[PDB]
C-alpha cells in the first residue's frame, strides 16, 4: 500500500485505510487527494514524465485494485487493441500455434522491450475494417428476442 | 452348496435375481435388509461365478463405506472360500483386493505414526517420486524406500500371490514378502478376480481412475450400502474455499517466486528443454503414479485430460498468468461476500470480463501447476497442498459452471462468521458422478437394506429394470419389534420440528420414556435425536427438572462431541463398558458420526431410540438450491424428496443393531408423525410382519407395556427354533 509511493500530498495513506484510489492511462496510481491537490496547483500532468489528463479518465475505487503494477498493465493492453484480434485470427488460422504469440508478446511488453514500435505500425496499416462493435450489436438483438419470446410464454 | 447358516429360504431368491441381470444387461436394485444374511448368502453365489469358464469376461469390484467393513467383507469372503474350497475338492486360485490407500500405507517408522493421511502420503511421495526421481540416486536425500525398488525387481518379475488378503495381511506381508499396498496393488490390479474398496473412489469426478480396461460393456460392479447416493454424487465434486486456505495459498506462492528468481542461465535452459517434450509427446512416463495423487481426470463425464500445455510459452511467463488468477480472485471473492447472492452466471461471466483470457488455459491450469514442479522437483506436497485447492476450484468453472450454482452465506447462515468467510459451489442433479460408472462397465447392482421407497428412486434419472424386495420368511417374529409412540388423546405433545425451548411438554416426555427404558433393556441403548440444536436443548433442560441425573444412576452417559479427535476415544469407552460391565447409553444425532457405520451388535447396543423424525434444515440456502432444481424435472415431487431423506436416515440408525438373526434388536419411533406414512416408504417386511398389529397410536404409558412383550418372549428362543434345511437346502 504505502510501498508504491505517493505523488504530491505523500501524506494520505496513513490517514484513512479505506482510501479511494484512481488510475490513469500512462500507468500510474493516484489517490483522490492528489486529484484535487494537483488541479488547484496545475492540471493533469504526469509526476514522472508528461502525460496530459483532460477528460475524466479516472477509475475511482476504494477496494485497492492496483495491488501489483505488473498485473494491472497487462489487463489494460489486451482490452484495447488485442481484444479485437480475437476475431480476425480465427478467420485465417487452423491450429493452436499462433495463439501462443499473443500471450507471449503481452508478457514482454511490460518488461521494456523494443518490440513496442512494431505493433504500432499494424494499427496504422489499414484504415477500413471496423467490425467488433457490429458483432456486439447482433448479440444484443438476439438477447432482446429471447426476452420477448420468454414473455410471450408467460402470457 | 455352502453349508453354514440355516435355510430360511433365502439363496433361492437371490439366485434368480443374478440371472436376469446378465440377460437384461442393465442396472439392478436389490433390497437386502440387515436382518437377513446379506454376506454369507451373497458370497456363496459369487464364487460359483468366479469359476465361469464359459462367461468370457467376468469381474467384480465390490465396495463398502467404512474401513472396518472392508475387513468384514474380507473375513466373510474368506470362509465361504474355505468351505466349498473343501467341498469342490481341487481349488482354483483367487484374489480379492482390499485396496486401502493413505491410512494403511507405510512401514517406515519415520513416516508412519503422524496422524493424518494425506499430508503424510505427501511426505512419502515427495520422498519417492519427488526427491528420489529428481535426486535420482544418492545416499541420504534419496531415502531408503527400498521395497519400492523391490517392487521394481518383482514388477520386472512375475510372482503369483495366494488369495484374498486382509488389510493387515498386506502389512505383515510388507514385513515378509508382500510389497507396498500401492504398488503390489498395481501389480495385483493387473490381474484381480475381486477387488474390494470404497465406492467414494469411483463416485468422484476428480482422481477417479475407474481401475478398469478399455471395455465399456463388460465387468460386473456390486455396490454395498449405496442408499445414501444423493449426497455422495454431489459432495464429491463439490469444492469450497475459505480465507484461511486462501491466505496460505498466497503465502506459499511467494516462495515459488524466490525459487525461479535464484535460477541463473545454465539451470534455466534445462527447464525449457522439457517443455518441448511435453508438447510433441502424449504418453509421458510420469502418468503412471503421480496422476492419482494430483487432479487426475476432473472431466470424468466427457474424456481424458491431456492437452498441449496451453497458456504457457516460458517458465516465468506461467507464473504471471497464475498470479493473476490469485490477485483477481481475492478481489472478486471479498466483494461478493458483503451481501447474500445466488447466481450461477454471476461468477462465470464476471470472471471472464475481469481476467481477459480464454477458457482453455484456465481449464488446464490444474495439470500444468503439478507439472511445473516436476521439472525442478526439490519441492514437496506440504508446500503444494494449499496450491491444489485453488487450482481445483478453477477447474470446476471453465467446464462445469454452466449447470451448477454459487451459494453465498457470509453473515451468520450455517457458516462461520466474518473471521472466516466461505463460499459454496455444489451440484444439484446427482447423476454426473454415476453416469460414467454405468457407461464404463456393463451392469451395476446396488445392495441396500434401508432403501425401500423405490417410487423416489428415479431421482438419479437412470433405468432399473431389476426391481425386487425382500421379506425373509421367518417362523418366530422375535427378531425385531418396531414401535411407534405418539401420545395421542392424552397430551399430543411429542413432536418438535420447529420449536427450541419454548415448551417443556415434549422435552419431559422424552426424558420420562428414556428413564423407564434404561431399566428394562438387557444391554445398551443407542438413541438418536434430530440435530445438534435440539439435542443440546433437551439435555440442558433435564438438569433443572432432574431427569438426566437419574439416568446416571443406572447406565453410563455417552454424548457425541463435535471434534473428531474426542469422538474416536468416546466410542472406545462405550465398547469397553458394554462388554465388561453394564451396557451404557448413546445420546447422539441421526446424522452425526456414530451413524455412518459402527456395526454395533448385541454386546454393544441392541436398543434403538428415535426422538422424532430426523428431518433436515430446509431453511438454509445450501440445501434449497438442491431442491429448487428438482422442480424443473419433478413438480409434484417437491415434498416427497424430504420424506425420503428423513426416512432413510431413520432406517439407517435402525438397520445396525442386528446383523444375523439371533441378535434380537429393538427400535422405537417416539413420534406422532409416524401415522399413515408407515405404510408407504418403509420396510415391506415390517408392515406385514410387525406393523399389521395395532401398535402405532401408543403413548408413554402404553409404550412400556408393549416393550415388555419383546423383552419377555425373547427368553424362549434358547435351545432350538427355526432349524430348516439340514445343511442341504431341503432337497430343493
Ligand atoms: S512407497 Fe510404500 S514405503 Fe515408500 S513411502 Fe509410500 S509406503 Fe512408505
Ligand atoms: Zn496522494
Ligand atoms: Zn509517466
Amino acid at each position: 500500500m504505502d510501498d508504491q509511493g505517493c505523488p504530491r500530498c505523500k501524506t494520505t495513506k496513513y490517514r484513512n485505510p479505506s482510501l479511494k484510489l484512481m488510475v490513469n492511462v500512462c500507468g500510474h496510481t493516484l489517490c483522490e487527494s492528489c486529484v484535487d491537490l494537483l488541479f488547484v496547483r496545475g492540471a493533469g500532468n504526469c509526476p514522472e514524465c508528461g502525460t496530459p489528463l483532460r477528460k475524466s479518465n479516472f477509475r475511482v475505487q476504494l477496494f485497492e485494485d492496483p495491488t501489483v503494477d505488473k498485473e494491472v498493465e497487462i489487463r489494460k493492453k489486451v482490452l484495447k487493441i488485442y481484444n479485437k484480434r480475437e476475431e480476425d485470427f480465427p478467420s485465417l488460422r487452423e491450429y493452436n500455434d499462433f495463439l501462443e504469440e499473443v500471450e507471449e508478446i503481452v508478457f514482454n511488453l511490460t518488461n521494456n522491450v523494443d518490440l513496442d514500435n512494431t505493433k504500432k505500425k499494424m494499427e496504422i496499416y489499414q484504415k477500413e475494417n471496423k467490425d467488433v462493435i457490429q458483432k456486439n450489436k447482433l448479440k444484443l438483438t438476439r438477447e432482446q428476442e429471447e426476452l420477448e419470446e420468454a414473455l410471450e410464454v408467460e402470457r | 452348496y455352502f453349508p453354514y447358516d440355516y435355510i430360511y429360504p433365502e439363496q433361492f431368491s437371490y439366485m434368480r435375481e443374478l440371472k436376469r441381470t446378465l440377460d437384461a444387461k442393465g442396472h439392478g436394485v436389490l433390497e437386502m435388509p440387515s436382518g437377513t444374511g446379506k454376506t454369507v448368502s451373497l458370497l456363496a453365489l459369487i464364487m460359483a461365478y468366479q469359476r465361469a469358464y464359459p462367461l468370457e469376461v467376468t469381474k467384480l469390484i465390490y465396495c463398502s463405506r467404512t474401513v472396518p467393513e472392508i475387513e468384514k467383507v474380507i473375513e466373510e469372503l474368506r470362509k465361504l472360500l474355505n468351505f466349498y474350497e473343501k467341498q469342490e475338492g481341487e481349488k482354483l486360485p483367487f484374489l480379492g483386493l482390499a485396496l486401502s490407500s493413505r491410512k494403511n500405507l507405510c512401514i517406515h517408522p519415520e513416516v508412519t505414526p503422524l496422524r493424518f493421511g494425506k499430508d503424510v502420503d505427501g511426505k512419502c511421495h515427495s520422498l519417492t517420486a519427488s526427491y528420489v526421481r529428481a535426486q535420482y540416486q544418492h545416499d541420504t536425500s534419496l531415502p531408503h524406500c527400498r521395497f519400492y525398488e523391490e517392487f521394481d525387481a518383482h514388477g520386472r518379475e512375475v510372482p503369483l500371490p495366494a488369495g484374498i488378503y486382509n488389510l493387515d495381511d498386506l502389512k505383515a506381508l510388507g514385513r515378509r514378502q508382500g510389497w507396498c499396498p500401492y504398488f503390489l496393488a498395481r501389480y495385483s490390479i493387473l490381474h484381480a478376480n475381486v477387488v474390494v474398496y470404497s465406492y467414494h473412489y469411483l463416485l468422484d469426478p476428480k482422481i477417479a481412475d475407474l481401475v478398469s480396461k478399455e471395455l465399456a460393456r463388460k465387468a460386473v460392479v456390486v455396490f454395498d450400502e449405496a442408499h445414501n447416493i444423493d449426497n455422495v454424487c454431489i459432495d464429491s465434486m463439490s469444492v469450497n474455499l475459505t480465507r484461511r486456505t486462501l491466505d496460505r495459498c498466497q503465502g506459499n506462492l511467494e516462495t515459488l517466486q524466490k525459487t525461479v528468481l535464484r535460477i541463473k542461465e545454465t539451470d534455466e535452459q534445462r527447464l525449457r528443454d522439457e517443455y518441448r517434450r511435453l508438447v510433441e509427446g502424449l504418453r509421458e512416463a510420469s502418468a503412471a503414479r503421480e496422476t492419482d495423487a494430483h487432479l487426475a481426470n476432473p472431466v470424468l463425464p466427457d474424456e481424458v485430460l491431456q492437452e498441449a500445455v496451453p497458456g504457457s510459452i516460458r517458465t516465468a511467463e506461467h507464473f504471471l498468468g497464475f498470479l493473476r488468477r490469485l490477485l483477481e480472485y481475492v478481489k472478486w471473492r471479498l466483494r461478493v461476500q458483503h451481501v447474500v447472492q445466488e447466481s450461477p452466471p454471476a461468477f462465470l461471466s464476471g470472471l471472464a470480463q475481469r481476467v481477459c483470457i480464454q477458457r482453455k488455459p484456465l481449464r488446464f491450469c490444474a495439470e500444468r501447476l503439478r507439472s511445473l514442479l516436476h521439472t525442478l522437483e526439490i519441492t514437496d506436497l506440504a508446500d503444494f497442498s494449499p496450491l491444489t485447492l485453488l487450482a481445483n476450484f478453477a477447474t470446476l468453472v471453465s467446464t462445469y459452471a454452466k449447470g451448477f450454482t454459487i451459494i453465498i452465506e457470509p453473515f451468520d447462515d450455517r457458516t462461520p462468521t466474518i473471521a472466516n468467510p466461505i463460499l459454496h459451489f455444489s451440484c444439484m442433479d446427482a447423476s454426473l458422478a454415476i453416469k460414467p460408472v454405468f457407461e464404463r462397465f456393463q451392469s451395476v447392482i446396488i445392495t441396500s437394506g434401508t432403501l425401500s421407497p423405490l417410487d423416489i428412486y428415479p431421482k438419479i434419472l437412470d433405468f432399473h429394470p431389476v426391481t425386487m424386495a425382500t421379506f425373509t420368511m421367518t417362523l418366530a417374529r422375535v427378531c425385531l419389534c418396531p414401535m411407534i409412540i405418539g401420545r395421542g388423546n392424552d397430551q399430543v405433545a411429542i413432536s418438535s420440528k420447529f420449536e427450541t425451548r419454548e415448551d417443556i411438554a415434549v422435552i419431559r416426555n422424552y426424558g420420562n420414556l428414556l428413564l423407564e427404558m434404561s431399566a428394562v433393556v438387557p444391554d445398551g441403548i443407542v438413541a438418536f435425536f434430530t440435530s445438534y440444536q435440539y439435542m443440546e436443548s433437551t439435555v440442558a433442560s433435564w438438569y433443572e427438572q432432574g431427569i438426566l441425573e437419574n439416568i446416571q444412576r443406572n447406565k453410563l452417559l455417552f454424548i457425541e462431541t463435535q471434534d473428531g479427535a474426542e469422538t474416536s476415544v468416546a466410542l472406545e469407552k462405550y465398547q469397553e463398558a458394554c462388554e465388561n460391565g453394564r451396557g451404557a447409553i448413546l445420546l447422539s444425532v441421526a446424522r452425526g458420526k456414530v451413524s455412518e457405520g459402527i456395526d454395533f451388535v448385541h454386546h454393544y447396543g441392541r436398543a434403538v431410540i428415535m426422538f422424532g423424525v430426523p428431518y433436515v434444515y430446509t431453511q438454509s440456502r445450501i440445501l434449497k438450491a438442491r431442491l429448487e432444481y428438482l422442480r424443473d424435472q419433478f413438480q409434484i415431487r417437491e415434498n416427497d424428496f424430504l420424506t425420503f431423506d428423513a426416512m432413510r436416515h431413520a432406517a439407517q440408525c435402525v438397520g445396525r443393531a442386528i446383523r444375523g438373526k439371533t441378535d434380537y434388536g429393538l427400535m422405537v419411533f417416539a413420534d406422532k408423525r409416524f401415522a399413515r406414512g408407515d405404510k408407504r416408504g418403509k420396510l415391506p417386511r415390517w408392515i406385514q410382519e410387525h406393523l399389521t398389529d395395532a401398535n402405532l397410536n401408543l403413548t408413554v404409558d402404553e409404550g412400556v407395556q408393549v416393550a415388555k412383550y419383546f423383552l419377555r418372549q425373547m427368553a424362549q428362543p434358547f435351545h432350538r427354533e427355526d432349524q430348516l434345511g439340514l445343511s442341504l437346502l431341503s432337497l430343493e
